[PDB]
RNA sequence: GGACCUGGCGGUGCUUCAUAUCCCUCUAGAGGAGCCUGUUCUGUAAUCGAUAAACCCCGAUCAACCUCACCACCUCUUGCUCAGCCUAUAUACCGCCAUCUUAACCCUGAUGAAGGCUACAAAGUACGUUAGGUCAAGGUGUAGCCCAUGAGGUGGCAAGAAAUGGGCUACAUUUUCUACCCCAGAAAAUUUAGC
């Protein structure tokens, strides 16, 4: 972690595409529409 | 680390690129009186007075072209160095072609000048013996696409067995760009190519002028020698990417270059497959700086066929004269 | 259990593991990717070079997975306990709305000249790789084998024709084959010529029918059913053909369907209908064991909720779709007339082997008639047999003894 | 047995045309060199097997004189910590991906099968499923081995040949290099898509 980076200087919605498909088509994503 | 495009890559010529007044140009520049002062001491004779005043027939004799090759291409390599430090230092690759290759590892530091010329003249010496043994010789032929090598030379053996000799040798000998090779062999065989050019479809075809055929087995009688006079030499890993002719690969230990530089006596030059593992890349990325220490300018032209972006960045070092009296 | 670490030795029979290395044990029987021959693979190229583009890729592909994905029709016994027990659970029209779900809904497929091309570009290479591992094992284990006689029921494609050609071309001299659909008939006989209406055929002594001939009296050296017991609409249909196939069968009957649990479950139906034999006097009276993949007449160890299944590798026929290569999963069973050769019957690795550092996983349907799995090792089981095992791989035989 | 009705013809040929998909037509490449791979054969005792784990530090890269895997030999173990293994299992569950299944009325024929149109008009109107994949950006259990499926050491292993499938490079005169961004100077046959 903080270790690993010094040692190493020493040298858009999180979901699945489905799951985006099903709450974007049901207009459940604000904003999201179908061109 | 380095961005391709600052970084050098140094290629060393061989046997046919010798020309009279090769030294003039590099003689005033620092350290080559001492170098050509060596290779007096080594060899024998004048190398100097040879290379820049020599009949060209002396210059052509085996004994004597391998020597002054070897010794302008480091001159040349001095010269570099002088003019721009910076090529010199970043140097990513060197390649030698049949005898350059023993300059490139004096350049990389993994001999000594005087072993180097201890090597090169046994190695000549020896050749020019072999070659005494057996008339031979060695054609370049330019091909088109449906040009058939090895079956060209399936035929060049069948016409001299029907003449009558033990095993007839004839077989690609230099692979140096797309189709455009050199065959290595008997005279008889080489001038049955020549006359079925046409059905052997060969565009061009032309007599290299060399005392034998180098590359083959033809030249095993030489390798004996060369390995003893290399036995004492102690190998030590090279500085830079030097490229062997053999395989095409950079030498991984110091502790095969003893064998394959005797396997490169009796083997072809894979100079086609070098320039491709020094080369090649994907599109667009920028190559680095090429150039070609020695007399002649045979490599640029090779590159050129090779690969034309490689080539848009090659420059030649002038061995024959200087722009400024240093 | 046929794997105790310590007593179960190698089975050294023709001084085996002194006369020959351990990746050539007799147990091997994997078959190198199977590439199809050039007369067929140019054959079926040359039929659709009128329509193979890219409505093609997307039919090819919607067969392929439909077929893959079809369970056995539903007997009308199985339906009256799903009914009842949705009634029970209800307390009529209501419940059969609740069994078009839940339940298969199984249609006929009418092959006519545009469904025989989409099959032939979806299943004659898979269809073929099959059935040459199936008639790999008649060769491998028995040599001697020269059979000059074949039928094949559910000739579609004619793959059995061309797959037993490249194994016993040399003694073979009738093929039988039977196929209710005209079109498939006409596709096979353009195939066995080239490609083309009119040529000279590749294989000679073909025969092609519409209807299965029923007689004891004419008998065949090879019977072959390969994917075409699931085409049958009901388990009364399966149980005829079967008694029919096995009646008109001289030394082995080979049967093949998908490795899916409705094709494994299909093909133990029909290996307990052969092996509990009906008939009361039948014209030939000899009896029938598994020649393989089982190692036993006993009720399959899988068949609970499990399946068993086999892969074979192979080179699908080039196409603008086709570019790697392909795993070609299916279920099998052998039966051949007689008794067993010997008592010496090793086990089958049923499933894929798993090399780990130093140990191996080998899942082996037993003689004994269960399955064992074993991880063998080198300081359990012996340097020769975890070796033995190192090399062996998936539908292979393992040589132990006691 | 006589007469009649609806038919289906899983229909077959010819005639004419609509005749787009596919033909002809147009543009473009796709053979040849060099290397890396997929499959086969041969060979070994062995794996041209792998770096959230090494060389390689121009591009890339091979074997590295690394570690894991493999082969042949050996050593220790109550060990580390009631040790340790990443060993299997989603063919145990869940999650995630994917397959497949889920009309009425009115007339005509004598109120028979049956039939019903003419426009300058003659009855016609209205959830389950899967021996599925995924143990890399995720979890919950379940089993195995523990004088070895743990920890080490000494050597070896680093393949050869084709025919075909694919991929990466350079391939120029309507070109190349410099200045500019276009009035300058020097160099030297099958197919495959596409409108
Ligand atoms: C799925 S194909 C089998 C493919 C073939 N075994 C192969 O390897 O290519 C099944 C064939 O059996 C035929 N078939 C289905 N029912 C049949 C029956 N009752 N009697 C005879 N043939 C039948 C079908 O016409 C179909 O062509
Ligand atoms: S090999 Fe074993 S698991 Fe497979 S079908 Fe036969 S008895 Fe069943
Ligand atoms: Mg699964
Ligand atoms: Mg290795």
């Amino acid at each position: 972690a903080d270790e690993r980076l010094r040692i190493n200087s020493l040298r858009r919605w999180r979901l699945s595409r489905i799951v985006f498909r099903h709450l974007a088509d049901h207009g459940q994503l604000s904003g999201i529409q179908r061109a | 680390r380095r961005m391709p495009g600052q970084c050098s890559v140094l290629l060393f010529p061989g046997q046919g690129s010798q020309v009279v007044g090769m030294g003039r140009g590099l003689l005033n520049y620092p350290r080559v009186r001492e170098l050509y002062a060596a290779a007096r001491r080594v060899l024998g004779y004048d190398l100097l007075e040879l290379s820049l005043h020599g009949p060209q027939e002396t210059l052509d004799r085996t004994v004597h072209c391998q020597p002054a090759i070897f010794v302008a291409s480091l001159a040349a390599v001095e010269k570099l160095h002088h003019l721009q430090p910076s090529v010199i230092e970043n140097c990513v690759a060197a390649a030698g072609f049949s005898v350059g290759e023993f300059a490139a590892l004096v350049f990389a530091g993994a001999m000594e000048f005087a072993e180097g010329l201890y090597a090169v003249k046994i190695r000549a010496e020896a050749m020019q013996e072999a070659s005494e043994a057996v008339p031979s010789g060695m054609l370049s032929v330019l091909g088109q696409p449906q040009s058939k090598f090895n079956f060209a030379c399936l035929e060049a053996r069948e016409h001299c067995k029907s003449l009558g000799i033990e095993n007839p040798v004839c077989e690609v000998s230099n692979y140096l760009f797309p189709d455009c090779r050199v065959i290595s062999g008997h005279q008889e065989a080489l001038r049955f190519l020549q006359k079925n050019s046409s059905k052997f479809h060969f565009r061009r075809t032309r007599m290299l002028p060399v005392s034998g055929a180098f590359h083959t087995r033809l030249m095993e009688p030489a390798v004996e020698p060369l390995t003893q006079a290399l036995k004492a030499v102690d190998i030590k890993k090279p500085l830079v990417s030097v490229y062997s002719n053999v395989h095409a690969h950079r030498y991984r230990h110091p502790g095969h270059i003893h064998k394959l530089l005797a396997q490169q006596l009796v083997s072809p030059v894979k100079w086609e497959q070098t320039m491709h593992a020094i080369y090649e890349r994907k599109k667009g990325r920028g190559f680095p700086q090429t150039f070609e220490v020695g007399p002649g300018r045979q490599l640029g032209a090779i590159l050129k066929s090779c690969n034309m972006q490689a080539w848009k960045s090659y420059s030649a070092v002038d061995v024959l004269q200087t722009l400024e009296h240093v | 259990a046929a794997l105790v670490p310590g007593v179960t030795q190698v089975d050294n029979k023709s001084g085996f593991l002194q006369k020959r290395p351990h990746r050539q044990h007799p147990g091997i029987l994997k078959l190198p990717h199977v590439r199809l021959p050039q007369a067929l693979a140019n054959g079926a190229q040359l039929l659709l070079l009128g329509s193979a583009g890219p409505t093609m890729e997307n039919q090819v592909q919607t067969l392929t997975s439909y077929l893959w994905s079809r369970h056995l029709p539903v007997e009308p016994e199985e339906l009256q306990r799903r009914a009842r027990h949705l009634e029970k659970k209800f307390l009529r029209g209501a419940v059969l709305h609740a069994l078009r779900k839940t339940t298969y809904h199984w249609q006929e497929l009418s092959y006519t000249e545009g469904l025989s091309l989409v099959y032939m570009a979806a299943r004659l290479d898979g269809g073929f790789a099959a059935v040459s591992r199936a008639f790999h094992e008649i060769r491998a284990r028995n040599p001697a084998f020269q059979p000059q006689t074949l039928m094949d029921f559910g000739s579609g494609t004619g793959s059995v024709t061309w797959a037993a050609h490249s194994i016993w071309g040399q003694s073979l001299r009738e093929y039988m084959c039977v196929d209710r659909s005209a079109a498939m008939l006409v596709l096979a006989e353009k195939l066995l010529k080239g490609g083309s209406e009119s040529g000279e055929p590749y294989i000679p002594g073909v025969f092609f029918r519409q209807f299965l001939p029923v007689s004891p009296k004419v008998q065949f050296d090879v019977v072959v059913s390969a994917f075409s017991l699931s085409e049958l609409p009901s388990k009364a249909d399966r149980t005829e053909v079967v008694q029919t196939l096995w009646r008109k069968t001289g030394h082995f009957l080979v049967l093949v369907e998908n490795g899916t649990k409705a094709g494994h479950s299909l093909l133990m139906d029909a290996r307990d209908l052969v092996l509990k034999g009906k008939e009361k006097s039948p014209l030939d009276p000899r009896p029938g064991f598994v020649f393989a993949p089982c190692p036993h007449e006993l009720p399959c160890p899988q068949l609970t909720n499990l399946a068993c299944s086999f892969s074979q590798a192979y080179h699908p026929i080039p196409f603008s779709w086709n570019k790697k290569p392909k795993e070609e999963k299916f279920s099998m069973v052998i039966l051949a007339r007689g008794s067993p050769e010997e008592a010496h019957r090793w086990p089958r690795i049923t499933q894929p082997v798993l090399k780990r550092p130093r140990h191996v996983h080998c899942h082996l349907c037993c003689p004994d008639g269960h399955m064992q799995h074993a991880v063998l090792t080198a300081r359990r089981h012996g340097r020769d047999l975890y070796r033995c095992a190192r090399v062996s791989s998936w539908g292979d035989l393992l040589p132990v003894l006691t």
